[PDB]
């Protein structure tokens, strides 16, 4: 199954294939776009981003808590796509 | 070979510092380093904030050159998995498989790539097949099947630890192994070596004697696979203060780094902490390369006895 | 990464000894290998004629210790078809589908597993439709119905390749494939396979732009079932020295195998050859790795323009 | 079509089934007799036996000559029965 990944980034939005068992961090890299990143497990916030719609399972996470989660951020460096989906980029600092 | 006047845990930026220290006042040092791949600033691409190093720099160029000036002045540098510490006497005996070595100073060094267990069973099977270091227990998996699990530089290196004594090693990673641009075809081209490519191990489970068998999983699918093994080695990265293996010996503070006082010396005599097994905010490489020259400074007095802290100025 | 001082085609005993012998000359060293599983020593269950090797020994497990222990000494092991060579100039340009690989010295060491177009329509569609390289061809077949033959690891994984891209891989086995015994489960899940098991590929068809069909037949039944494809990759095991992707640039001996003179080395200045690539009748496996030795050494004085070959001895 | 195969082996003789799409080696070994064998792809000759009586199709054969298999020789592990046959097993050493 491949869904449809929407990224919202600071220079526009752009459209991305993305396999249920690839990361969205990784597809977008595939298609072209540069976006931010560290550790690439789940460890920091550098690739954080924030769901606009839909869902995906960051299940592999281990760096955001339950009220971070429950406000929409992601770790797009270990989140798989459950469906497609919408997400704004580059979300750092708004955890800080 | 095996006593030194100090031995260091860890040879990321802290430990190649304290030994850059140590090495140069004379003290016989140590570094008892993992996995020089494994260290956060060691997987960092690019560092641009390391004062002092202009320019286009990757993490492991920039440790690479840390490690060459401690052995410069004298570090003996040893691959060493520590799995466990003796602190109860004046003479520390640090446990690898590499053998016992000892120390009249000790520096924990190990950094903060740690995870929490993750996986159901992990936590449950710990010392009953599921284990974090293959050059501790590799061998007594001769002719079993085992499991590693990560993509990172100490999965590849594991794996290949225990292709030497498994039937077969079913490796689990995320991502396909493509992904490290050919850095794992060794591996791949193993004859033992099954690969689990974009799956993630959702459950491990056993009997009382031990692990039987692992449940893994494609993301994002509803089949399951189970696998037959009785070896689990689990390498991904995290966090948190790499500290399990000193079984509690020295006080933690509440967010799980270890405490140190202004000199960096944890609550046990002899043993110093640095760097970001101590999980301050600050983890920056300078902030841990300070840390390890404090802990030096401190070591150098002790162990020489001097009535106050000895500058290493103008050489 | 790309450009090397060496580049050796084939990781078989030939190969990794060249390249054992090259990297501690400290010569940058990379091996292209196809597939570990394709080559003779690594498809005997036993060999007991190694010398220095005793006991029960198969195949695979004895080139896997000559592979490690050429990247022990620095060579770098790299998974790679190459489909073609431009020896042209100096530096020998060698291409596959993992990029563009250069060589001040390029060996070529790929055995005689090979078989000489053998059905009916492969040697007239080849280059249109007909291929034996899924990593090099495959994205042409996006959407496209195409046929596997062949029941052997190479067959199986260069399937696997085809299924990111075809409408349906048809394979055609004369047996059914689970007789490789779990290495061939994940391919037969595929949603896009078609297995035609215990058939026979008889002819391929086709028209002036390529490939259209196959004519397939169950063994004793005398009529014929066609299937319609475009791409037909057949990977079958033989006796010939595999030479096609050098495409004549370096002389043969009539008998077929690549020409060397007594340093092993080819009719291009710049390119040698070892191993059952040349089609002596020694073809054994420290014959092989005696080739490579004898190669690693004449390259060696090429590449640093000594007066001498240069032994390699223990300091 | 099934055909009534004949191994002579060196522990004497033994009558098998062979359907006409299974190699010799196949169904021998199915049946409970232990063969010589390595590649088990016609690429060397380590399965040779040679025809006592009737036909096989070895057309899968990549390692005998023409004058090797002009004298009667065969690789079991890719031979086919074509009719009801008697085969010598273990005949490696008289290729060469
Ligand atoms: C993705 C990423 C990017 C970063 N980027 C920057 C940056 O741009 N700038 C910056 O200033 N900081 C950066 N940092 C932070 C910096 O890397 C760390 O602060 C610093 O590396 C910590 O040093 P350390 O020596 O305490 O631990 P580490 O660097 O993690 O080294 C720990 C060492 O201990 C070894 N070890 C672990 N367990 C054992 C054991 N049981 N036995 C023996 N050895 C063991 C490991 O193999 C390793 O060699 C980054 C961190 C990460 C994760
Ligand atoms: C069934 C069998 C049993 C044998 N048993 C014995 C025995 O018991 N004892 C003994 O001494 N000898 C034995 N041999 C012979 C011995 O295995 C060979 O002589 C020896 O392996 C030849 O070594 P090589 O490196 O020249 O070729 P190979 O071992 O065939 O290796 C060639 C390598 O090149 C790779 N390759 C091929 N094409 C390409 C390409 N286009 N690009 C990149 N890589 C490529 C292949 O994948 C392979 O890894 C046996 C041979 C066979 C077939
Ligand atoms: S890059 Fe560190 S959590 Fe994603
Ligand atoms: S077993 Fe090798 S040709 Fe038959």
């Amino acid at each position: 199954a491949t869904y449809k990944v929407t990224l919202v980034t600071p220079s526009g939005k752009k459209e991305i294939d993305c396999p249920s068992d690839e990361y969205i961090l990784d597809a977008a890299e595939r298609q072209g776009l540069d976006l931010p990143f560290s550790c690439r497990a789940g460890a920091c916030s550098t690739c954080a981003g924030k769901m606009v719609s839909g869902t995906i399972d960051q299940g592999d996470q281990s760096f955001l808590d339950d009220d971070q989660i429950a406000a929409g951020y992601v770790l797009t460096c270990v989140a798989y796509p459950t469906s497609n989906c919408s997400i704004e980029t580059h979300k750092e600092d708004e955890l800080y | 070979q095996f006593d030194f006047d100090v031995v260091i845990v860890g040879g990321g930026p802290a430990g190649c510092t304290c030994a850059l220290y140590t090495a140069r006042s004379e003290l016989k040092t140590v570094i008892l380093d993992k996995n020089p791949a494994a260290g956060a600033l060691a997987i960092t691409h690019k560092i641009a904030n390391y004062p002092g190093v202009p320019g286009e720099m990757s993490g492991d160029h920039l440790l690479e050159v840390m490690r060459d000036q401690a052995v410069e002045f004298g570090t003996v540098y040893r691959r060493a998995q520590v799995y466990g510490l003796d602190l109860s006497e004046p003479v520390k005996k640090v446990y690898t498989p590499e053998g016992i070595f000892t120390g009249r100073a000790l520096v924990l060094a190990t950094g903060a790539m740690g995870r929490i267990a993750s996986i159901p069973g992990e936590a449950e099977y710990l010392g009953r097949g599921v284990s974090y270091c293959a050059t501790c227990d590799g061998a007594f998996y001769r002719n079993r099947e085992v499991v590693v699990v990560g993509l990172n530089p100490e999965a590849v290196e594991e794996a290949q630890v225990l292709t030497k004594f498994a039937s077969t090693v079913h490796w689990i990673t995320p991502k396909d192994p493509h992904t490290l641009d050919g850095h794992a075809d060794e591996l791949l081209a193993h004859p033992s070596v099954k690969l689990w490519e974009k799956t993630r191990l959702i459950r491990i489970k056993g009997e009382e004697a031990g692990v039987t068998a692992v449940e893994v999983r494609h993301p994002g699918e509803s089949d399951s696979q189970e696998l037959l093994a009785e070896g689990v080695f689990v390498y991904l990265q995290g966090s948190k203060p790499i500290t399990d293996f000193v079984a509690g010996q020295v006080e933690m503070k509440p967010d799980g780094g270890v405490w140190v006082d202004e000199m960096m010396q944890t609550s046990v005599p002899g043993v110093w902490g640095i760097g970001d097994i101590r999980n301050t905010p600050f983890k920056q490489a300078v902030v841990a390369a300070g840390d390890g020259c404090i802990a030096a400074m401190a070591i150098d007095r002790f162990l020489n006895s001097r009535k106050a802290i000895k500058p290493d100025w103008a050489h």
